[PDB]
RNA sequence: CAGGAUAACCGCUGAAAGCAUCUAAGCGGGAAACCUCUUCCAAGACCAGGCUUCUCACCCUCUAGGAGGGAUAAGGCCCCCC
RNA sequence: UGGUUUGGCACCUCGAUGUCGGCUCGUCGCAUCCUGGGGCUGGAGCAGGUCCCAAGGGUUGGGCUGUUCGCCCAUUAAAGCG
RNA sequence: CGGGGGAUAAGCUCCGUGCGUCGAGAGGGAAACAGCCCAGAUCGCCGGCUAAGGCCCCUAAGCGUGUGCUAAGUGGAAAAGG
């Protein structure tokens, strides 16, 4: 849902380099 | 423009229209009255006229409101109100010391009254609100007259400020619009209106010219 | 407190650094703010020392 | 020790600032940090070392885009289903002020100290004030080159 | 651009000026007034004749270098001549009368329908079945023809309404 | 008003133009009238 | 009721692009939707609003820097019949 | 696209998360039942088919099964979906 | 990273990896966020130099310099297709 595509969408921050827990 | 005049509330009495009709009407005492101020734009901000009612002996009202009235140049006075005007030319009509009376209204011209409702003191829900009890048998553990369910459950999890329950009511102010005149004494002084207006015996009472329809 | 005084002189905090570093003088930033709340003249001293120890162009590929 | 404020040293001024064909940002940001102080060398963060300000001709405000239309100001009064809204035209068309002061207010810090801050600030709409007997400095943006 | 270049010709009886980017025109008819765009020059050649100008071939000012000259050109036959509009009301049982400054139409609706003239503008009627609406500006012409058509619905059955001088509508006819 | 994600000049006499954002194409066949959105 | 600005839609003048086009410059119509217009609350709105009338004066103490205590005017409160 | 039915994962709660309908009482979304405004029709007109914008207000009373669901009896504009 | 079971679904499960981390790990970075980036805590110092990220104000540092694109708040949610 809503949900769900925020925190996947989110970890496409250049700060992380697109690596993040938990996808 | 908006003509207004004071009064007190006496009473209820029939009255029979030409064309053979009943018509329950109130009596009004729409005693005379004084204008002591007059508010204009560059002093103040608005247009009104200050009125003032009442017979009051002397030794009653006290001191900064008896010079006042002495500054103003009339004798004193029980209440005082204001009617608010909205230009320059009607207030130009209205100068101090003027003295009105009932006669100003014409009969078949609708007018507004304002006043105060009764007292009714603390009550419950169903009567204040008008809810709707539930079954007075068939099972019933002692919630004859409560409300009962109240809001949600964890979403969001509070009472929704403002909703509607038990609390007192009554002793406000209440206006009624367009009320039809019918007849008009000018020996008493005294108004005859069509149906029922708000207030109690020996109350305060202002009447204003229609405003929906007038 | 040092960046204040700077633009208040008329020359930003990096600008500063970079000539006093130009002119080789190690005095440290409390130094420099202790000196500034006490002597204008004298932080407007070092202030034009700076600026006459800085490059020709901030701009240059060098 | 690192110098500090004592009871009385600190001292105020009197700034003007047109609005005259400006832009919202700059005039805010150069709002902010003279309401702060940054510019005096005295700065201090758990005392304020504020100077007073005056804005004068808000509604000259000029602002870029089309947010005349498409940007809009949000409040709440609290109860269920409350939340009205306005827009930037007529906000101005309105009140003048109102979009300037909400401006420096979020500027702002919103801890007690910016609360009392804010006391700081008068903005005015027309093109005086009966601020005149105080004999304020006229002041204008500028950039530092570097 | 293509239609800008060429210079829009003066005659010998109109009167014109300008006063930096205001210009304004006076004349038989009557004096108007205009602002013109920023980004476009004008100049007044000594020939009688206007020539506009831009300073870059970019998008904006192809766009406008065009409306410049085609507003002026407009503006200035307006003032020497003027424009005028005739109507027509076909059907039956429909009627049309002037009374003063007023305009009243008859389309046979139950109460009768008027409408008032704006300043700048008169109505003139030679026939209870037609008229014709003169004035001095065209974009206030073209604004009231527009009103005056918009009155009834379209007919495309029996036709019945107001028509323009050349103007032919599709008819369908229903065999029900 | 057929209202479709893409519209098309059905007949030689459809015409495309924009308008506030949207792009729609005008004819004189009402048929062949439509807008995207 | 009436007024103001809007969505869906209907338009006038118009090049880019010799034509055409409700548009990129402009100007218009268009609803129980939005803003005033109806009733009520409301200056604890800390920018703590505005117009008026009333009194605008008696002492002591610590040490004279202010503060505290006592005695008063305008007014208010307590008790009493409702 | 929605996560609202039937489904798959066992990650928070077995020194406790009390359970389907009904009664009373709300609040919200629009994928619109009427009330409102438009357009296209294999639109004579009444009346119909479809699409677009629009969430201010209302949405009955009874018989049958505990029922949810469902069938039926009489009007109104409707006896809306969650 | 290379694989099986699965609907090429799961924050699912089962393997292999001189593989990293957490588990048994403070600081700084991404608003909050154990498993991501930099970096391994003997103690004190009102001292200097830097990685990751930043330099309009909140909030320390550039409303930096030179050359080009943007009319969409695209910047600051996604596909067939037009
Ligand atoms: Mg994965
Ligand atoms: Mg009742
Ligand atoms: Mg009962
Ligand atoms: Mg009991
Ligand atoms: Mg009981
Ligand atoms: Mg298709
Ligand atoms: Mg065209
Ligand atoms: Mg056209
Ligand atoms: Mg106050
Ligand atoms: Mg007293
Ligand atoms: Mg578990
Ligand atoms: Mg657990
Ligand atoms: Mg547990
Ligand atoms: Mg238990
Ligand atoms: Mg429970
Ligand atoms: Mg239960
Ligand atoms: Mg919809
Ligand atoms: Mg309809
Ligand atoms: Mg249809
Ligand atoms: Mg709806
Ligand atoms: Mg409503
Ligand atoms: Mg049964
Ligand atoms: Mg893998
Ligand atoms: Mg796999
Ligand atoms: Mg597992
Ligand atoms: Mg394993
Ligand atoms: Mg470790
Ligand atoms: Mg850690
Ligand atoms: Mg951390
Ligand atoms: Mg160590
Ligand atoms: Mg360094
Ligand atoms: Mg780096
Ligand atoms: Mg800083
Ligand atoms: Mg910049
Ligand atoms: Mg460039
Ligand atoms: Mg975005
Ligand atoms: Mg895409
Ligand atoms: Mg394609
Ligand atoms: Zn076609």
């Amino acid at each position: 849902a809503k949900r769900g595509r925020k925190k996947r969408d989110r970890k496409h921050s250049k700060a992380n380099h697109g690596k993040r827990p938990n996808a | 423009a908006r003509k207004g005049i004071l009064g007190t509330k006496l009473g209820m009495t029939q009255v029979f229209d030409e064309n053979n009709k009943v018509v329950p009407v109130t009596v009004v005492k729409a005693g005379p009255n004084v204008v002591t101020r007059i508010r204009t734009t560059e002093r103040d901000g608005y247009s009104a006229v200050q009125l003032a009612y009442g017979e009051i002996s002397p030794r009653k009202v006290i001191k900064p409101v008896a010079g006042q009235f002495a500054a103003a140049g009339v004798n004193p006075r029980r209440h005082v109100a204001e009617l608010r005007l909205d230009d320059e030319a009607a207030v130009a009509e209205y100068e101090v010391g003027q003295e009105l009376t009932a006669e100003i209204f014409s009969d078949g011209a609708y007018v507004d009254v304002t006043g105060t409702s009764k007292g009714k003191g603390f009550a419950g829900t169903m009567k204040r609100h008008g809810f709707r009890g539930q079954g007075a048998a068939h099972g019933a553990q002692a919630v004859h007259r409560r409300p009962g369910s109240i809001g949600g459950c964890a979403t969001p999890g509070r009472v929704f400020k403002g909703t509607r329950m038990s609390g007192r009511m009554g002793n406000d102010r209440v206006t009624t619009q367009n009320l039809k005149v019918h007849k008009v004494d000018a020996e008493n002084g005294v108004l005859l209106i069509k149906g029922a207006i708000p207030g109690r015996n020996g109350g305060l009472v202002v009447v204003r010219s229609a405003i929906k329809r007038g | 407190r040092i960046n204040a005084a700077a633009r208040a002189n008329d020359i930003t905090y990096n600008r500063l650094i970079q000539g006093l570093k130009a002119a080789g003088v190690e005095v440290d930033r409390k130094n420099l703010a202790e000196l500034a709340v006490s002597d204008p003249a004298a932080f407007t001293a070092l202030v034009d020392v700076a600026r006459a120890a800085l490059p020709e162009d901030v701009n240059a590929p060098s | 020790p690192t110098y500090t404020p004592k009871a009385g040293d600190t001292t105020r001024s009197w700034y003007v600032i047109d609005a005259s064909d400006v832009v919202l940002g700059r005039l805010a940001s150069a709002a902010a940090t003279l309401l702060r102080g940054k510019h005096k060398p005295t700065f201090t963060p758990n005392v304020d070392g504020g100077d007073f300000v005056i804005v004068i001709n808000a509604d000259k405000i000029a602002v870029s885009g089309d947010k005349l239309t498409k940007k809009f100001a949000y409040r709440h009064s609290g109860y269920p289903g409350g939340l009205r809204k306005r827009t930037i035209g007529e906000l101005l068309e309105k009140h003048p002020t109102r979009v300037v002061e909400n401006a420096i207010i979020g500027m702002l810090p919103h801890n007690k100290l910016g609360r009392q801050i804010q006391k700081k600030l008068k903005v005015y709409a027309g093109p005086d004030h009966p601020h005149a007997a105080q004999q304020p400095i006229p002041f204008e943006i500028k950039q530092v080159a570097q | 651009s293509r239609i800008g270049k060429q210079p829009v010709p003066v005659p010998s009886g109109v009167d014109v000026t300008i006063n930096g980017q205001n210009l304004s025109v006076k004349g038989p008819k009557g004096t108007l007034t205009l602002d013109v765009a920023e980004p476009i020059s004008v100049s007044r050649a000594e020939d009688g004749a206007i020539v506009v100008t831009r300073p870059d071939d970019e998008r904006r000012s192809r766009s406008l270098h065009g409306l410049s000259r085609t507003l002026i050109a407009n503006l200035v036959t307006g003032v020497t001549e003027g424009y005028t509009q005739k109507m027509e009301i076909f059907g039956v049982g429909y009627r049309v009368q002037l009374k003063g400054q007023n305009l009243e139409f008859a389309l046979g609706y139950s109460h009768p329908v008027l409408i008032e003239a704006p300043e700048g503008i008169t109505f003139a009627v030679e026939s209870p079945t037609k008229f014709s609406v003169s004035g001095i500006d065209k974009q206030k012409v073209g604004q009231i023809s527009a009103v005056i058509r918009r009155l009834r619905r379209p007919d495309p059955y029996k036709g019945k309404g107001v028509r323009y001088e050349g103007e032919q509508i599709r008819r369908k006819v229903g065999k029900t | 008003m057929k209202v479709n994600p893409s519209v098309k000049p059905i007949c030689d006499k459809c015409r495309v133009i924009r308008r506030h954002g949207r792009v729609m194409v005008i004819c004189s066949d009402p048929r062949h009238k439509q807008r995207q959105g």
